[PDB]
């Protein structure tokens, strides 16, 4: 998801210009100006790795949110850093659900969001109230106003 | 939100639940040993006639007699909780799961050698 | 470490790490001397050419597959199309990765044994597990019900398994697949002139077939329309030129699959003896059977298959019950990929058949508890 | 008998933890020994026993959590 | 605190805190362990599916009551059904609350002492009582006298009772009760071809017997139609498709009540021994048990029987009396009705076996004054 575009923003305009001259170079000659979908599964296959058009697709539409099937500029770099996967195995599964059931301190199977205010504020990182809304709407699924231990499951799941 | 802010939140908020249990269980542990502490009562009667001190044998047999009926019958009781535990984890699963089958990808091979098989000759720097 | 999900198959080998969406390598499993003498000198010439190589080199050699019917006939030469399997389309050593094997249902015991001696004698793996081509195609369709349908081109088996627990007393395996389909339309093709003889050209008539044939939704109307029209005359273009014009020889070589009494065989069709494998179950699970029919294997590719074996098995089946057949279109892979998924299991991690347990009571631990 | 049989079991280990408590004619350090034999025993029965208390609420807890997912999974 | 009113029984068992209308839970007493082997790993495949789970499973599964004829016969697996049903159907810890079992009549004591053992050893009740299960249908009827014929599926048995005092020499218990009547409906299916064989399709036949089968008011009459007509011929789908069409199966199956020399037992029919337990009364109690003679138990739900029983008590008996048969509509709960009645009552609340007692006189308690 979101996960190679917060790499990105961790990197800088090195990498946005690294790989606006990459496509310079090596889509040259192309009439599209981007990378699509098909585009890049013919380069895969030009160079020796075998993707599927079903992959194509489904890949274009996990990177593509305005149906364009290309890449915009911060979706290109996303795409670009997307293909290989360094991180992997996302923590560890039982540890954080320990973490997670004392998280609910009153131990009443549900997570009350001022304990989640509390950690927050332990972390302390520059953020504002609809941030950790928005956070919550990413996790609060079922939209309870709690963290769900599924749904805990969900949003944690392959996060390093 | 920016995602590297929303990473940076989660990578917090894992640390920050990391330490506080790990410190949790680090005061449950010396409370543990605080209150057993107390609940065990050190004796000391060396070099009295040996009638009180087969008395104190006796009543500490009896004691430990005591302790391990309640502890042995605690100890039955839990594993049978951990017991049914797991047959409603197998419960929900079953109810529920079939589809948890993970996915793993390997022909996505590292980026470098994608570059290379890309670019060949003209692969000096990418 | 990850282990190496190897697929033996009749045909077609098919391997790769554990973890992954397709095989990694995947080539022909036939193993060709060359058969002619021979005359440039330091030419480096070698003594057999299998895999890959062996389908490029096909006009002077004599490719000759090593599996028949499922079983093995040929055990130096499997072995050799192992090796080449480990060494050179992988490229890892098999000292250091578990392996898992496939085999069909109903097999001789001593090809298995053999199998499990090889990888623990000769090759020398950690741990080597053996599991039936059917359950596995089951794992990639992401049930847990069914029944499942594998032609592949050796032997065509049908495994019903329902919520986990197969039904051993109603495995039907027939002997009808992909290669006597070859066969048949290799003997067809003489009908208009078109002689294909030589082991070397059965390639070429598996290409013609994969490539042009398919299965008749109404198999007496389509004979009479190709008999009257010419809308499905399709030409095909040799190795050499001289294209040739399929007729009526287009779906007539699928055909046999329903009918195996076109190349001689007795038994019922593959579209009956599904039904035949459903009502030996239980009088309880035979609506479930009927609404998650699995199709799998290579065979099963052909355009139009999964509509007639739909119209037939209603025709067969009760009026009230649904017929429904999955046909996803990873068909030829399913077997590799439910593999795959078997091997990334953390369940199935204690399964596999150590080389300790086999040191103590020797290559019949296979047919022991670790199945 | 099932339940016989747990019945006897358990008879069975609380005779086994009865150490044989005959001991006067040992002299004075010995059964010094055998009281804190004792007395270490008595702590560590109290240290499992806290084990299983723990124990105890978090699979409490944890039923609680498989409750709350079944009424989730109507 | 409340009690908990269960009722074993023998084929359902029905359970709730008293003092409601209705039992909470109610599901057939069955524990199935699988039979065949099973390939699916990780599936979370148990080891013996109890109560109405195994009623959906039952297509791989061997169902077998644990209770035969009222007794007893298998204590673990009775063990498992209780366990099951006060953890998950109603999911109170027994530690908290009180419990009202019931017992036929003429049962064998080591059956009950069993119980209250059980009751008091593993799942640690503070208080239990045994009830005869005839005592509390009449209670549901809101009477104070009467002969009551409790019809269950393991027993009918028939307790005659006036003023409260029950009369302990006039009680008539028949073993024949719905099971063999769906042991014999599966046996008269087999006159038209249709074979039920497997411990599972029992169900299947009990199910045509609940839904199709009725008491005819006179059986001569009734052949005689079925034999010419085609008015009677109902049909019935199959958990498969394939419809069956049930002619004079119908009022066969359920006229083994008043003819048991069908199934082979030598004893008269629930229409006579009902007289013959009046007979033995007093002579000035009779016109009263006449008057008020109650049907209670699931097996007494046949559509037609209150009127076949009237008929035939009223050609037994004297002209003058008056003959009335009480059948409520709630006859299947009846007995649990009443006893949530009776548990619900002040003066009751001090004839529970306290656990204490227990301790003090060891399991025979259940047959001392706490009866
Ligand atoms: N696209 C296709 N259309 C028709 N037939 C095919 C197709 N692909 C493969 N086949 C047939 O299936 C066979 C391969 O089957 P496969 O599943 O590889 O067997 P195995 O079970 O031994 O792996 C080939 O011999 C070919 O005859
Ligand atoms: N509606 C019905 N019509 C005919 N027979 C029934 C009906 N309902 C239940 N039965 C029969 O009664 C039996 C259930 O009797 P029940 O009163 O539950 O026995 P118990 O006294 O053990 O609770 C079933 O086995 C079934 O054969
Ligand atoms: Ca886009
Ligand atoms: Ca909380
Ligand atoms: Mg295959
Ligand atoms: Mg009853």
């Amino acid at each position: 998801d979101d996960i190679y575009k917060a790499a990105v923003e961790q990197l800088t305009e090195e990498q946005k210009n690294e790989f606006k001259a990459a496509f310079d170079i090596f889509v040259l000659g192309a009439e599209d100006g981007c990378i699509s979908t098909k585009e890049l599964g013919k380069v895969m296959r030009m160079l020796g790795q075998n993707p599927t058009p079903e992959e194509l697709q489904e890949m274009i539409d996990e990177v593509d949110e305005d149906g364009s099937g290309t890449v915009d500029f911060d979706e290109f770099l996303v795409m670009m850093v997307r293909c290989m996967k360094d991180d992997s195995k996302g923590k560890s599964e039982e540890e954080l659900s320990d973490l997670f059931r004392m998280f609910d301190k009153n131990a009443d199977g549900y997570i009350d969001l001022d304990e989640l205010k509390m950690m927050l504020q332990a972390t302390g990182e520059t953020i504002t109230e609809d941030d950790i809304e928005e956070l919550m709407k990413d996790g609060d699924k079922n939209n309870d106003g709690r963290i769900d231990y599924d749904e805990f499951l969900e949003f944690m799941k392959g996060v390093e | 939100i920016s995602a590297s802010r929303k990473l940076q939140l989660k990578t917090l908020m894992l640390q920050i639940a990391k330490q506080e249990m790990e410190r949790e269980a680090e005061e449950r542990r010396g409370e543990k040993g605080r209150v057993l502490r107390t609940r065990c009562q050190p004796l000391e009667l060396d070099g009295l006639g040996f009638e009180e001190l087969q008395d104190l044998c006796r009543q500490l047999h009896a004691r430990v007699d005591k302790v391990d009926e309640e502890r042995y019958d605690v100890e039955a009781k839990v594993t049978k909780n951990i017991t049914e535990i797991a047959d409603l984890t197998q419960k929900i699963y079953d109810l529920r799961g079939k589809f948890k089958r993970p996915t793993l990808r390997r022909v996505r091979i590292s980026a470098d050698a994608m570059m290379q098989a890309l670019l060949g000759t003209r692969a000096k720097e990418s | 470490t990850t282990a190496l999900v190897c697929d033996n198959g009749s045909g077609l080998v098919k391997a790769g790490f554990a973890g992954d969406d397709a095989p990694r390598a995947v080539f022909p499993s036939i193993v060709g001397r060359p058969r002619h003498q021979g005359v440039m000198v330091g030419m480096g010439q070698k003594d057999s050419y299998v895999g890959d190589e062996a389908q490029s080199k096909r006009g002077i050699l004599t490719l000759k597959y090593p599996i028949e019917h499922g079983i093995i006939t040929n055990w130096d030469d499997m072995e050799k199309i192992w090796h080449h399997t480990f060494y050179n389309e992988l490229r890892v050593a098999p000292e250091e990765h578990p392996t898992l094997l496939t085999e069909a249902p109903l097999n001789p015991k001593a090809n298995r044994e053999k199998m499990t001696q090889i990888m623990f004698e000769t090759f020398n793996v950690p741990a080597m597990y053996v599991a039936i081509q059917a359950v596995l195609s089951l794992y990639a369709s992401g049930r847990t019900t069914g029944i499942v349908l594998d032609s592949g081109d050796g032997v065509t088996h049908n495994v019903p398994i329902y919520e986990g627990y197969a039904l051993p007393h109603a495995i039907m395996r027939l002997d009808l697949a992909g290669r006597d389909l070859t066969d048949y339309l290799m003997k067809i093709l003489t009908e208009r002139g078109y002689s294909f003889v030589t082991t070397a050209e059965r390639e070429i008539v598996r290409d013609i077939k994969e490539k042009l044939c398919y299965v008749a939704l109404d198999f007496e109307n389509e004979m009479a329309t190709a008999a009257s029209s010419s809308s499905l005359e399709k030409s095909y273009e040799l190795p050499d030129g001289q294209v040739i014009t399929i007729g009526n020889e287009r779906f007539r070589c699928p055909e046999t699959l329903f009918q195996p009494s076109f190349i001689g065989m007795e038994s019922a069709g593959i579209h009956e003896t599904t039904y035949n494998s459903i009502m030996k179950c239980d009088i309880d699970i035979r609506k479930d059977l009927y609404a998650n029919n699995v199709l799998s294997g290579g065979t099963t590719m052909y355009p139009g298959i999964a509509d007639r074996m739909q119209k037939e098995i209603t025709a067969l089946a009760p009026s009230t019950m649904k017929i429904k057949i999955i046909a996803p279109p990873e068909r030829k892979y399913s077997v590799w990929i439910g593999g795959s998924i078997l091997a990334s299991l953390s369940t199935f991690q204690q399964m596999w058949i150590s080389k300790q347990e086999y040191d103590e009571a020797g290559p019949s631990i296979v047919h022991r508890k670790c199945f | 008998g099932k339940r016989q049989t747990e019945r006897e079991k358990k008879k069975k280990i609380l005779a086994e933890r009865r150490k044989a408590l005959a001991i006067d004619h040992l002299n004075e350090d010995q059964l010094r020994e055998k009281a804190k034999e004792l007395w270490q025993s008595i702590h560590n029965l109290e240290a499992e026993k806290f084990d299983l208390q723990e124990k105890f609420k978090q699979q409490k807890y944890e039923i609680n959590v498989l409750r709350n997912r079944i009424n989730d999974n109507q």
